[PDB]
């Protein structure tokens, strides 16, 4: 059974910690993992909720395969030329891309002319609320570890207040070890009396 | 972090042993002040790398005579 | 609200009806009653609980009353008193079972065998120490020393009995040998009183000196059985027999003081926490509930103070 | 309530309920030697059995920890702990490296000594007691009894087949020669051995 | 605690009775 | 997982612990023979 107590145990040492692993060690040289130690814990189920899509998903990373990207040069619109002009697709590409991106550029310039109105201030409206999560966590914070001290608090007060009980019954159980020795030799010796008796009976 | 709680129970329970290995050793010690008053090793070796050895070939290739699992399916 | 302790009905009682100055007071074993008596000779009885009325009051003796022990059993009161006599009583009677007549001088102090055979060791201001038996006239042991004595108990096996007095020294009688076995040396003025702890082990014995000094009286001590000196108490010019008493745990020690206050005091370290004030006048007799943390404290004031504490 | 035969025949092994394994001469009766198995505590010890190379032996306790034993130190060379409860039985392979070990949990666990390792578990979800266990004298499979009887091949792990004919707790497991018959007993009053 | 308080009623008895033993044998010596 | 990560660590310090106090105990009671008896 496990009983230390470690604010009235105080004399342990990392000298002591060394000696102590020493012994797990001669230990744990036969003592092997054998038994399942998380038969507590439920059999883990990596894969619950997931789509025969996303599974995959999960196959490519597991393997490390990098992931795929979507090509962006439309927005740059590579150029066509005359020597490869001559198939119709090419322009039908390029011709309804470059009528596409102009659309995507006027979008945003009405997006940009509204974020100028507006995103100075839902930023500092943003900031704000921002402020106001870090200041409830660090408040947070704060109890908790006030919290964690206390139970500190709590633990060496148990210790400590059973400790100088067990420092008082230690002290008085060796003297009683050695007193009671003593009185084993005392009557032992007073043992003598035979001594006495033989005398007396034989004068 | 299962991995590493499977080492951490395994590191727990071997103490657990010195501990009560120890803490017998401490109950016989303050007992004893609370009542206190006034070739055989060289054959094995040679046995068993005998037996040892000769397993080797069965090892290696199973008896030929053995019973099938189709067989014993049929027990 | 607050912290309670005990069954009483207010965390102190005052209690009012003596007129004499009161001398002696003990507790039943049982824990239903006490017994309190001095200079008006009457011996009232109290219940420890509730209103705690005034039950019962035994007249008859007509020398005032040193002290006044309870037997083991509960069975009888012993008192004793300035009549020269050692008067026991039938609590179921009350009346005097037994009236010892063999003294020549006052009998100051008192204590019934803890077993077998009830025996009554007694201690005189005629310097003998006698031993009573419930059924002989005469004493089976009396002890003469050639100085008074104000103080007596028996150990636990009821075979050696303490006797203190004038002499500071203590007169320690083995009633197998009818002899001295040893003395206690330590106190420099006369001994008010001794009390045997619950176990038999430790006396501990209160004199004039203002200090309270306690005894190991175990057969076999490899040194000087002086374990520990109290103080912080204080004997005044009455000269009063101030008694002492064992917390039942034994890890408590009382004396009657003259300065009014109540003290008790740590076996081991000795030193002092619980000084408790309420009375007016010397503080002859204290004692503690023998089931519960009740202290009882009787003084020349002529009152009586019940009052519960947090025995640690 | 165990006992075990050295590979050579020279000697008997015995464990009891007073914790002590004894090593001792079958025909004088003399002992070499004798440990606790726990020393300095009493712990019912209900199975045990040799390594068939014989330097070594397998002990099997009511704490449910097994421990591995050297003969030429005399000491705990291994420790496993393992099933949830008592282990009634314990078997070595002829291959010299699985170990079989059997429990009331309903449970058996292969143990690979090259490592001192677990390899597989199988078991009944009744957790109906395991009484006994065998490896077949090539250790190719593995007889389990306790209320019904099996045979696991063991290289593959897996139930061969399951035979319930006993009315009662089986008691003992043994194979024949080239796993040609399987012999089991029973509290039912009989001897039976099954044959294809 | 429930260790050491074991632990010391056993010499609480113990001494009880090894001074009766030596009463016992004390007063024989007288 | 990571909670009885965190107990498992604190009692495994702790039966450490035991292992050492055991360890004095038990040379104290042993040296206390050897000083009664010879």
């Amino acid at each position: 059974l496990v009983d230390a107590l470690p604010y009235l145990d105080t004399e342990y040492n990392e000298a002591d910690r060394q000696l102590a692993m020493k012994l797990v060690e001669h230990e744990c040289k036969t003592f092997r993992p054998t038994k399942n130690y998380l038969t507590h814990l439920p059999v883990p189920d990596y894969d619950a909720f997931l789509t025969k899509c996303m599974l995959k998903e999960m196959d490519r990373m597991k393997k490390k395969e990098e992931m795929g990207k979507l090509d962006m040069s439309r927005c740059e619109l590579p150029a066509p030329s005359a020597v490869k002009g001559v198939d119709r697709k090419l322009w039908a590409k390029v011709l309804r891309n470059a009528k596409a991106q102009n659309e995507h550029l006027l979008m945003r310039q009405i997006n940009l002319e509204l974020m100028d109105e507006y995103a100075a201030e839902s930023y500092l409206q943003r900031n704000k609320v921002m402020e106001d999560l870090l200041t409830h966590a660090e408040k947070e914070l704060r109890k908790t570890k006030e919290a964690v001290m206390e139970v500190h608090a709590n633990r060496k007060m148990a210790q400590l207040k059973a400790g100088e009980k067990v420092k008082q019954l230690e002290q008085s159980w060796v003297s009683m070890v050695t007193n009671n020795y003593r009185m084993e030799m005392e009557n032992r010796q007073i043992d003598s009396d035979n001594r006495k008796q033989i005398k007396a009976l034989k004068l | 972090a299962r991995q590493e709680l499977s080492h951490s129970l395994y590191q727990h329970d071997a103490a657990c042993r010195v501990i009560s290995r120890l803490s017998k050793e401490l109950t016989a010690a303050r007992e004893a002040l609370s009542t206190l008053k006034p070739a055989i090793l060289a054959k094995l070796e040679e046995k068993s790398k005998s037996l040892t050895a000769e397993r080797k070939q069965r090892g290696k290739n199973l008896p030929e005579g053995l019973a099938k699992t189709e067989e014993l399916a049929e027990l | 609200t607050a912290q309670r302790f005990s069954n009483l009905m207010a965390p102190t009682m005052v209690l009012l009806g003596h007129e004499g100055e009161i001398y002696t007071g003990a507790f039943s074993p049982d824990g239903t009653c006490l017994a309190t008596s001095g200079y008006d000779q009457k011996i009232f009885f109290w219940n420890v609980y509730g209103e705690c009325e005034n039950f019962s009051t035994i007249k008859g003796h007509s020398g005032a009353v040193m002290d006044l022990k309870f037997t083991t059993d509960s069975s009888s009161l012993v008192s004793c008193g300035t009549d020269k006599s050692v008067r026991v009583w039938d609590m179921e009677t009350g009346t005097c079972a037994r009236r010892f007549r063999t003294h020549t001088d006052f009998v100051n102090a008192v204590h019934p065998s803890r077993r077998g055979v009830t025996l009554v060791a007694s201690a005189s201001d005629d310097g003998t120490c006698r031993v009573h038996d419930m059924r002989t006239k005469e004493p089976v042991k009396t002890y003469t020393n050639r100085y008074q004595q104000t103080a007596v108990t028996f150990n636990d096996s009821s075979d050696q009995v303490i006797s203190g007095g004038i002499d500071n020294v203590l007169k320690v009688w083995d009633m197998r040998r009818d002899e001295i076995t040893y003395t206690l040396t330590g106190h420099r003025d006369t001994i008010t009183g001794i009390s045997l702890s619950p176990s038999g082990k430790f006396i501990i014995s209160n004199s004039m000196d203002c200090t309270v000094r306690q005894w190991d009286i175990r057969p076999f001590v490899p040194g000087q059985r002086s374990v520990g000196v109290f103080a912080g108490h204080n004997h005044n010019f009455e000269k009063n027999l101030l008694k002492c008493s064992w917390s039942p745990c034994e890890r408590f020690i009382t004396a009657g003081s003259s300065d009014r206050f109540l003290y008790v005091w740590e076996t081991l370290s000795k030193k002092i926490v619980y000084k408790l004030p309420g009375h007016m006048g010397s503080v002859n007799c204290t004692d503690f509930h023998p089931k519960e943390p009740i202290m009882l404290s009787c003084g020349s004031d002529k009152r009586v103070f019940l009052g519960e504490i947090d025995m640690s | 309530t165990d006992i075990s035969l050295n590979a050579s025949g020279d000697y008997i092994l015995s464990a009891s309920d007073d914790s002590y394994w004894a090593f001792s001469d079958i025909r004088s009766g003399k002992s070499l030697c004798k440990v606790s198995v726990e020393p300095g505590s009493q712990i019912a010890v209900h199975s045990i059995e040799f390594h068939p190379d014989g330097l070594i032996f397998g002990t099997g306790a009511a704490d449910a920890v097994v421990k591995i034993w050297d003969l030429k130190n005399q000491t705990v060379a291994a420790a496993f702990p393992g099933h949830t409860a008592a282990v009634r039985s314990i078997a070595f392979s002829e291959n010299g490296y699985y170990l079989a070990t059997g429990s009331e949990d309903g449970e058996v666990k292969l143990w690979d000594l090259r490592k001192l390792k677990n390899l597989k578990t199988f078991a009944n979800e009744e957790k109906q007691p395991i009484n006994s266990l065998s490896f077949d004298m090539t250790g190719t499979f593995l007889g389990i009894g306790g209320q019904k009887v099996q045979v696991l091949h063991v290289k593959s792990w897996s139930e061969v087949v399951s035979l319930s004919d006993h009315s009662g707790p089986v008691t003992g497991v043994r194979f024949g020669e080239n796993a040609r018959s399987l012999v089991t007993c029973s509290l039912d009053k009989s001897l039976r051995v099954f044959s294809f | 605690v429930g260790r050491l308080q074991q632990e010391v009623t056993t010499q609480e008895t113990r001494e009880k009775d090894l001074q009766k033993m030596y009463s016992k044998l004390s007063n024989k010596q007288w």
